[PDB]
DNA sequence: TCACGTATGCTATAATGTGGTCTGACGCGG
DNA sequence: TCCGCGTCAGACTCGTAATTATAGCATACGTGAGG
RNA sequence: GAGUCU
């Protein structure tokens, strides 16, 4: 026994019978016509040619049983637009498949933020100029040039590189053993702790009595434009809707209520003081 | 979540529910495909292998190891064992109103008493300056309050000394092998930058200074101003509950 | 040790006795470092059932 | 034994704080166990008053 | 007889062992290793050579194609140490190789001569070594520690009874190669034997000998003997070697040709046996009983039929010995297998064996460790034999060929590192002679089977997996390829070799951090020896054996050096003398006794070779090369000391102080200290950081010059001479006309490295420490450094010290320090610090570095430039703007309270936020520099301007220096060979000197010295312009960063911290303490004479802690500055310089018969003069680590400064006046500020930020967190009862998020109310479980 | 109905079973 | 008797941020603006 | 990964 799942599928695709020339346009023939039996026992003789091309395709972005089922699916479009009537044999065409539905299929998973596929081989491009400006400029390739080898953009070099860096997870430890990791460095800014949450609880607690405060109109006008105790955040022209319907007296009256606010933050104690903040 | 730089950072588990979702959908299409079924049990078996590696990664067979050659870590891992958040995050915790320094000898204290220093006592008792400032009349609202404590102006300093009279504090020392490891201490605002310990209740703590360290922690509610008091106040604590025999100890 | 150090530490000791000594202070201050935790996990066990 | 007795406790919150977390939790989900929150663990656990 | 350095302050040693081998440099291995890896050896292959003719030649899967490596060069390094440091690179050179694509035809055999190409590729820059042992990576000092591993070669081991309930010691074999697939052999409870490779599934140990080509009959004729068994007529005989009846019973009635020797039941003494030998018995008559049970050696076949009668291996009977007979066999062979003896091992595991032959075996084999896949003859037998026996997979190595045959007790030293088949089966027989009771297993903790493996060997390997990264892509690429279109720099990746490297020299457990808060941190963490790392132990794997101290240890590794931390046996620091052997095991010098005479000629005893001779100790008095003068020597052999005669010895130990390191030399009286504590000294005095004044250390042993000067920090004489210019910033020495080179002026120039950052943010600053135009010798120290004065390593500071309490304010080793410490400024550290502002790229836009902020005052804008940069010199403290960034935000959402509060003022956000570098929290300095990198490319601040124009113009009148002074020192020798030949003194240096090169003279050997200088100085003319335009270059060019950077500026400040209570001080004898109180000076104690002390230390840390060296260092400490407090007194009054000749001389010459001799007839009047200046603080004295000065010596010397034998004086309270009971301990501790600084240690927090998932507060002041309250500090208010207090820290002030919010305004409301709720981390948990498709509820009331 | 980023598609010489660490301990089941 | 699995003290300070490799171009697929 | 208190 085996219990381990690759050299299980392995053991399997094993006893596979190993196709000839006219064996394989003899299925082919019918599996194109359309039968059963034909694109099973085309498909399945012809895996042992997945693996070895999986092979040579790891440790890359996948680990290996995941480059043969993508290449399996290759196989699989190899089959059925394979043409036994061109004198040229299958292993040929289904090698063009298989590196290319394993390349194609990489690019999209191998990366945590979805990577597509312009963008990819654009990079491509970059990382291979920069091989051989390497063995010529000894020291790394800088960006510049890259981008002044091909006369592209250094902003769409540094674009494309930037999105070369890879991401580290959060559970790595920075310690070693079992010291701590990024979690227990990182904070969560968008929940604001008590000091912050109690601040805008007393700026505006502060302000809804800084409302009863201020004249009628004043703090009706004021209020309803901003959106502070109305419902939606209005203009000086559309406080004319409710019962102001002016545009010069709307203008004045806001102010007015500004200006009276102002005063009370002078004597109460802010002002210049809170104009830092 | 993004690293500050432009970096990103993300959870293993979503590593570990991508391999998932991938062999999940590509199953699901090879089935569309009535493909053979020496395809589709490879399938079979990357799908139980994806799933018992996402519930409880090293178990069944070597871990998936990701990037770092660590193997990456399952949602079990984060229930289980030390680092899990039963042991780690749960029966014990960080706590705010909280700090610590090198201790150093007290030895005019009384021993209801513990040296506590200014800038320590000033961060770790603000909401109370805070609200004394509204209540004398000195802060219209917490901002303004907040810079006044900031500047560390001279009256602050006043109602600093006004708060923490009778208002009793925790000291802590690693390691807390017994209940004697906390006790509670009136605070003595003191000039430099250490806590001065009294003498006496150095053997509960096994506190030497040559560069021991303790930890502060405010009791906030009154509930707690009272716990401090009536339990676990230096002066209630003297015989050692392990031997009917006293702690508190001249050496 | 079968040989013991004759001499103190107001004396001295010698290249030789020293070397003996450090058997000793390592195997210490080795207990120091790692035997406490046996004792801590006693600590533990009791603690959980209690 | 200590580490038995911690374990043979009807509260699983207890056994699963202390040790074995793997193990307690899948037996006491097929037995579909209750715990009704006894001892000290359980309320420090659920941030209650001991 | 002493230089000009030693000649301003000489310390008095009170040293008696004459020093027979000086103190070897103590950075001998960090630079010897990585300099075999770097030197292309040409022919005995090391490091990089080894590495390519490994690897290489690399051939195609077709082989038509092949690479073959040539040759390789390292390029100069692209920015230097000075650079690198600045910008933040790691300092690495070129690696440059030549490499040819060399093709064969596919038509002929091997058509060799078709394509000959070539090119010199880029492979990687790998990081170069410093002067001092360090690797500048990304512009940090880092030094790769050297590891301590299992030697490779066969080690025999034993599990005692921890396999198996019997407690059957299990004994075992080990083959470890350098690389390849490990061999074990076992035994198991029953005595079969066993082989495993890997460590795998458990084989038959007769299967790899089937393997092997070994048949049943031969496997039988390796291990056991013969028996012949004679049938003769009818009455059966058997062949006697007497010696094999030995000390057995008689089972039947051994009876000769006419004599009973031993009757049935009886044994068979030594007398039986030399009976039967002398009689010289050779065959004897026997029953036919006794062959039941023999086992038949051979195959026995019918000649008459032709079929197997008893298979090899098979126990013969009566039925089968008939058939023998009668066949036609009357001379049987049988195995002869002793139950005590010669063991019957291979016999019994040929019967469990379940393999028949050869191929059998290699099945079996294969189907091991390819379990599953079916077998082939090929597969199986090219597995077996790319596991041990390919030159590709396998390699013992040297080291592990000669460990190997040294162990199997060979004669051949070096040989192959594949296993044969004679190295598998000799050691099998091992394996057996072991269990039979000859052998004994070897011990692993045994040094000389730990080797030791330094930087240059481990970058070899690293570099090696370089070269195997690309062995898959040549031969990938040399098989697809087109044969004539293909270079071979198209095959070759340079990342992979690169990635190896660099993942060494960054990675790796034993790159590190260099601990550089003091030289003796520095030179002690070069010493270091980790069996930490990859290819070594764990802690997880540690035992205690591992840790102890080991017998070997002796002179090699210090047993007085290591952490208390985790790692407390498994880091070492190396000893003084010692050194690594050519293989790589330790060895330390001893001085051979011949005769009986000491010769002076030493041996590096290997630790192998050490346990053969007797080795003398240091401690026996030599009659000054004559021999020992006592009859009976105390010795060391064989792992233990006991007395021997004089003509016995073999050896003796070089040194006093050999079996110490170098942290433990430093310590003084170090004989008196216990080692528990004296281990936490040598361990503190690493920590010492240097102080604002290198003060000496009074009381010393010596080690402080070697220690200084070996550190690297301290910038010493390359040659000697006069001193030409001498200033703050630089040193120009010119040197004496013996040993200055011809061709050059011959003047030295020494840049000093002035207040510069360290890595734990201390200084480091070099002053000069000569004075304008002084001669100076040879190796001489120019300028001392940080922690260094004239030369000597200089910690900390001695003090006036009284032992006595001190109303508990030195309770628990708690320490009282006179306000006069801290008025000095002595203790007062300097801390400069690096803070560093970065211009980014967001999705939104780039960030700008202006002074135009929004939000700002005019008091944060004020000490800022135009740029936006703050002032050189600007004193700045907690809030206050470095450098002034903003940065792009999003029209944001205002709220409507917002909105109108900026509609108030009028001043309303701009589209950009801020994001200034600001002064850190509390913390506050002296801006003393800002350095900018601007990406290029970028707009450049003024700012960033007028530091370039700054960087030019120094740039330019550093060079014109270079060239000004080395043209006058070039000309001034000219002008003295052309006064040798045509004497024009006065007359030729009137009119200008530039028409000076043109005079010649007539045809001499001094003519061709005129023609070297005149083409040296073009040489030098033409050099300084492209030397500027290299500074010039590196200076305009732009500095490329990290992506979506666009700049960076690094702001310097200087903070200087006093001391105060909570700062952690000690001594050297693990004395530690922390700061109390600092005493006015009125109040502390005082002597008769008024002085008051500036330390009280408690009495009651001496006898608990047993470190009596401290008081011997005070007592003679004491004495030293009473000879100070004397000669200062005399130079006070203005005696005479013939008195203060004979007080100094009686003092050097005090000792009963000191080590040393200082006449001072030989000093002249002006040397004794600055000599005196100099002692007059104290005279420095030495006491070497186990050659100390006695009791005895100390008292005679406290007589010469005029003070108590006791070294106890009467002291006076300070503030009372009245007198102390009794006499007080009172001296000089040279005592140490140690790293831990309170300012840096106190931390507090109310409220701030939470973790993303569990919602708790932060950890650390990194990161300005909350305590830590673990179930430990859970179980105290638990057990108190104090539920409340629990609730209030496990809800409002971690997790519950209502709570804390909540809670934190009922106390600015005056309200301590508790309004809890349930920790988020619980929430946490039920979604988890729930995650792991477990249905978790809340079933309420 | 283009413009633009994103995705799907197909390439016929033959090519057809894969390839990092090597050491813990003491207890307690099945 | 042998293999597998489960435990293995408590807080603190610092410190840094790594690597590779995926061909090339033509029609199809979806949303958003302008005539 | 190098430390500090036990
Ligand atoms: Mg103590
Ligand atoms: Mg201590």
């Amino acid at each position: 026994r085996v219990l381990d799942a690759t050299q299980l599928y392995l053991g399997e695709i094993g006893y596979s019978p190993l196709l000839t020339a006219e064996e394989e346009v003899y299925f082919a023939r019918r599996a194109l016509r359309g039968d059963v039996a034909s694109r099973r026992r085309m498909i399945e003789s012809n895996l042992r040619l997945v693996v070895k091309i999986a092979r040579r395709y790891g440790n890359r972005g996948l680990a290996l049983l995941d480059l043969i089922e993508e290449g399996n699916l290759g196989l699989i479009r190899a089959v059925e637009k394979f043409d036994p009537e061109r004198g040229f044999r299958f292993s040929t065409y289904a090698t063009w498949w298989i590196r290319q539905t394993i390349e194609r299929a990489i690019m999209n998973q191998t990366r945590t933020i979805r990577l597509p596929i312009h963008i990819v081989k654009e990079l491509n491009v970059y990382l291979r100029t920069a091989r051989e400006l390497s063995h010529k400029l000894d020291h790394e390739p800088s960006a510049e040039e890259i981008a002044e080898q091909l006369d592209k953009p250094v902003d769409d070099v540094s674009r494309m590189l930037r999105l070369n860096e890879r991401i580290t997870s959060v559970d790595t430890p920075l310690g070693g053993d079992s010291e701590k990791a990024l979690l227990d460095i990182l904070a969560d800014e968008k929940e604001n702790g008590p000091e912050d949450t109690t601040q805008d609880d007393d700026m505006k607690q502060s302000i809804v009595k800084w409302l009863f405060e201020l004249n009628a109109k004043q703090r009706e006008v004021l209020a309803r434009r901003f959106g502070l105790l109305g419902y939606e955040a209005a203009t000086l022209e559309d406080v004319g809707r409710e019962i102001g319907l002016t545009r010069e007296r709307v203008r004045q009256i806001q102010v007015e209520g500004l200006r009276r606010l102002r005063e009370i933050l002078q004597t109460q104690g802010l002002n210049i003081e809170a104009l830092f903040l | 979540v993004p690293l500050d730089g432009g970096r990103f950072a993300t959870s293993d588990l979503n590593d570990l529910y991508r391999r998932v979702i991938n062999r999940n959908n590509r199953l699901k299409r090879l089935l569309d495909l009535a493909a053979p079924d020496i395809i589709v049990r490879n399938e079979k078996r990357m799908l139980q292998e994806a799933v018992d590696a996402l519930l409880d990664n090293g178990r069944r067979g070597r871990a998936i190891t990701g990037s770092n050659k660590r193997p990456l870590k399952s949602l079990a891992d984060m229930i289980k064992g030390k680092q899990g958040r039963f042991r780690q995050n749960l029966l014990g915790k960080r706590v705010d109103y909280s700090g610590r320094s090198v201790i150093t000898v007290g030895p005019y204290l009384r021993l209801h008493q513990c040296g506590l220093p200014k800038k320590m006592a000033l961060e770790l008792f603000k909401p109370f300056i805070y609200g004394k400032l509204e209540l004398r009349g000195l802060a219209t609202t917490i901002k303004a309050a907040k810079k006044m404590v900031e500047r560390e102006e001279a009256v602050v300093w006043d109602i600093l000394d006004e708060v923490i009279r009778e208002h009793p504090v925790l000291l802590n020392r690693a390691p807390t092998l017994h209940r004697l490891g906390i006790q509670a201490f009136e605070p003595v605002l003191i000039e430099g930058k250490a806590i001065q310990l009294h003498p006496l209740v150095c053997a509960a703590y096994n506190a030497d200074f040559d560069g021991d360290q303790m930890a502060v922690h405010v009791p906030l509610t009154l509930e707690a101003q009272l716990e401090a008091r009536a339990l676990m106040m230096s002066t209630n604590n003297i015989l050692s509950p392990a031997n009917g025999e006293p702690i508190i100890v001249p050496s | 040790i079968e040989t013991p150090i004759t001499a103190n530490f107001r004396e001295g000791l010698n290249v030789l006795q020293y070397f003996i000594s450090t058997h000793g202070a390592r195997k210490g201050l080795a207990d120091t470092a790692l035997k406490t935790a046996n004792s801590g996990y006693l600590t533990r066990r009791l603690v959980d059932v209690a | 034994g200590i580490t038995k007795a911690s374990l043979a406790t009807e509260s699983f919150i207890s056994a699963a704080s202390f040790q074995e977390t793997t193990r307690v939790l899948t037996e006491a989900a097929v037995a579909g166990k209750r715990d009704e929150l006894r001892g000290l663990k359980e309320n420090v656990i659920v941030g209650r008053l001991i | 007889v002493y230089s000009y350095t030693e000649k301003k302050r000489i310390r008095k040693d009170f040293g008696k062992r004459p020093q027979v081998l000086d103190v070897p440099y103590l950075l001998s291995i960090q630079l010897d290793s990585f300099q075999k890896f770097i030197e292309q050896d040409p022919e005995g292959q090391y490091g990089l050579e080894a590495a390519f003719r490994s690897v290489f030649p690399i051939q195609s899967y077709s082989g038509n194609s092949e690479l073959q490596y040539v040759s390789y060069r390292l390029g100069e390094p692209v920015f230097d140490v000075q650079e690198c440091q600045i910008r933040g690179v790691t300092y690495s050179a070129p690696l440059r190789v030549k490499l040819r694509l060399v093709i064969y035809e596919r038509e002929a055999p091997e058509g060799t001569v078709k394509d000959i190409k070539e090119q010199e590729v880029y492979m990687g820059e790998i990081p170069l070594m410093t002067d001092n042992g360090t690797f500048v990576i990304n512009g940090t000092e880092r030094v790769i520690v050297s590891q301590l591993h299992r030697s490779p070669g066969v080690f025999f081991d034993s599990d005692k009874g921890k396999t198996h309930s019997s407690g059957k010691v299990l004994y075992n074999a080990r083959i470890i190669p350098y690389r390849g697939s490990w061999l074990d052999f076992e035994f198991d409870p029953k005595d079969n034997l066993f082989v495993r490779i890997d460590r795998r599934r458990k084989l038959p140990a007769t299967i790899i000998l089937r393997a092997l080509n070994y048949t049943t009959e031969q496997i039988l004729d390796l291990f056991f003997e013969k028996v012949i068994f004679e049938i003769r007529d009818n009455k059966l005989q058997m062949e006697l070697v007497p010696e094999r009846l030995r000390g057995e019973t008689a089972s039947f009635d051994i009876e000769a040709n006419g004599k009973v020797y031993v009757e049935k039941g009886r044994r068979i003494t030594a007398r039986h046996i030399r009976q039967l030998e002398k009689d010289d018995v050779k065959l004897i008559e026997v029953p036919v009983e006794y062959i039941a049970g023999k086992v038949v050696a051979k195959d026995y076949i019918d000649e008459s039929t032709g079929e197997l009668i008893c298979a090899a291996n098979m126990e013969l009977s009566l039925d089968l010995l008939a058939k023998l007979s009668q066949s036609g066999h009357k001379r049987i062979e049988t195995l002869f297998t002793n139950d005590l003896d010669h063991g019957p091992y291979i016999s019994e595991t040929l019967r469990v064996d379940p393999t028949n032959d050869r191929l059998s075996a290699l099945v079996e084999i294969y189907r091991m460790m390819r379990p599953g896949e079916p077998p082939t003859r090929e597969a199986a037998e090219s597995l077996f034999e790319n596991l041990f026996f390919s030159e590709d997979r396998y390699d013992l190595s040297a080291v592990g060929r000669m460990k190997f045959n040294r162990s199997l007790l060979r004669e051949e030293i070096e040989g192959s590192g594949i296993l044969s088949k004679d190295d598998i089966i000799d050691v099998m027989k091992k394996l057996i002679d072991i269990r039979n009771g000859k052998g004994e297993v070897d011990d692993i903790d045994h040094l000389g089977n730990r080797r030791i493996r330094s930087v240059g060997e481990m970058a070899e390997n690293q570099f090696r997996v370089g070269l195997v990264r690309v062995e898959r892509a040549v031969k990938e690429r040399l098989s697809l390829g087109d044969l004539d279109t293909l270079m071979p720099q198209d095959m070759i990746n340079a990342k992979p070799i690169s990635a190896a490297v660099k993942e060494f020299f960054g990675s790796s457990q034993l790159s590190q951090f260099m601990d550089q808060n003091n030289p003796l941190s520095e030179i002690t963490h070069k010493r270091r020896i980790s069996a930490l790392g990859p290819g070594g132990l764990t802690r997880e794997r540690a035992g205690f054996e591992v840790r102890d101290v080991h017998p070997t240890h002796y002179g090699r590794v210090c047993p007085i050096e290591t952490p208390e931390g985790p790692n407390i046996g498994l880091i070492n620091s190396l000893s003084v003398y010692a050194q690594t052997n050519e293989y790589g095991f330790l060895e330390t010098p001893y001085r051979k006794v011949t005769d009986g005479v000491v010769t002076d000629e030493i041996h590096y005893l290997s630790a192998i070779e050490e346990g053969n001779y007797v080795i003398a100790q240091a401690n026996s008095n030599l009659d000054e090369e004559g021999h020992f003068v006592e009859d009976l020597v105390t010795c060391r052999s064989k792992g233990e000391s006991s007395l021997f005669s004089r003509d016995q010895v073999d050896y003796m130990d070089v040194s006093t102080q050999q079996v110490v390191s170098v942290g433990a030399s430093l310590i003084p009286f170090l004989e008196h200290d216990d080692a528990n504590r004296a281990l936490m000294g040598a361990n503190m005095q690493r920590q010492a950081v240097p102080t604002l004044r290198a003060d000496k250390p009074l009381v010393g042993t010596g080690m402080e010059r070697a220690v200084a000067v070996d550190s690297g920090v301290t910038a010493v004489a390359k040659r000697g001479g006069v001193v030409q210019y001498v200033d703050a910033s630089r040193i120009v020495i010119k040197v004496n006309e013996d040993e200055m080179y011809p061709g050059e002026a011959g003047i030295d120039i020494y840049n000093l490295t002035k207040y510069t950052r360290s890595n734990q943010n201390t200084c480091i600053n070099q002053m000069p420490c000569v004075s304008l135009g002084e001669p100076v010798e040879r190796g001489d120290v120019l300028a001392d450094g940080p922690s260094t004065d004239l030369g000597e390593l200089a910690l900390g500071q001695n003090m006036r010290v009284a032992f006595m309490p001190w109303n508990g304010y030195n309770f628990e080793d708690s320490i009282l320090v006179s306000e006069r410490v801290v008025q000095e400024d002595r203790f007062t550290t300097i801390h400069i610090q690096e803070l560093a502002c970065v211009s980014r790229d967001t999705k939104l836009g780039p960030e700008e570095i202006t002074a135009d902020i929004p939000n700002v005052g005019e008091a944060a804008l004020s000490k800022l430039d135009e740029s936006g940069i703050v002032y050189i010199g600007a004193e700045v403290t907690g809030g206050d703007i470095l450098v002034g960034k903003v940065t792009p935000k999003g029209e944001t959402q205002l709220t409507p309270e917002e909105k109108l509060l900026r509609a108030i003022f009028g001043e309303k956000a701009s589209d950009v936020k801020d994001s200034s570098l600001r002064v850190p929290n509390g913390v506050s300095g002296t801006v003393i520099d800002v350095q900018v990198f601007t990406r290029d490319g970028v707009e450049k601040d003024k700012r960033a301007l007028e530091i370039e124009e700054m960087q030019l113009k120094q740039a330019k009148k550093d060079l014109s220096e270079e060239l000004q002074i080395l043209e006058a020192g070039l000309f001034s020798r000219i002008r003295a060979v052309l006064v040798a030949g045509g004497v024009e003194a006065e007359k030729l240096d009137k009119l200008p000197r530039d028409r000076w090169l043109e005079l010649g003279l007539t045809d001499e050997e001094k003519q061709n010295q005129l023609e070297q200088l005149a083409e040296q100085y073009d040489e030098l003319k033409h050099e300084f312009e492209k030397k500027l335009e290299a500074k010039r270059r590196k200076i305009t060019q732009g500095d490329d960063l990290a992506p979506g950077v666009l700049k960076i500026v690094k702001v310097y400040l200087a903070v200087k911290r006093r001391i105060q209570p909570g700062d952690k001080m000690a001594g050297r004898h693990g004395n530690k303490g922390v700061i109390s109180k600092i005493n006015p000076i009125e109040d502390m104690p005082y002597d008769e004479n008024g002085t008051p002390v500036d330390i009280v230390l408690n009495p009651l840390g001496v006898p608990s802690r047993m470190n009596i060296g401290q008081i011997l260092e005070t007592h003679l400490g004491m004495a030293a500055k009473g000879i100070g407090d004397k000669i200062n007194a005399m130079l006070k009054q203005q005696q005479e310089v013939a008195k203060l000749r004979e007080f100094i001389q009686r003092a050097y010459d005090l000792g009963a018969d000191v080590r040393q001799k200082v006449d001072l007839s030989t000093f002249s009047d002006e040397e004794v003069m600055r000599l005196a200046e100099n002692l007059r603080k104290g005279m420095p004295i030495a006491t070497p680590v186990f050659d100390g000065a006695k009791e005895a010596e100390i008292k005679e010397l406290l007589k010469l400064g005029d003070l108590p034998t006791s070294g106890q004086i009467r002291l006076y309270d300070g503030r009372t006046g009245e007198q102390f009971e009794r006499p007080v301990t009172v001296g000089y501790m040279y005592m140490l500020k140690l790293n831990h600084l309170v300012d840096d240690k106190m931390h507090a927090r109310s409220t701030g930020s939470y973790s993303l998932v569990t919602q708790q507060p932060l950890g650390g002041k990194a990161q300005f967190g909350g305590q830590r309250f673990g179930e430990m500090e859970v179980w105290a208010l638990e057990a108190y009862g104090a539920a409340y207090t629990l609730q209030e820290m496990l809800t409002v002030k971690s997790d519950d998020v209502n709570g804390r919010t909540k809670m934190y305004k009922n106390i600015v409301d005056g309200n301590h109310q508790m309004e809890p709720g349930m920790p988020e981390s619980f929430n946490v948990l039920l979604k988890e479980i729930r995650s792991l498709g477990i249905n978790i509820e809340l079933e309420d009331e």
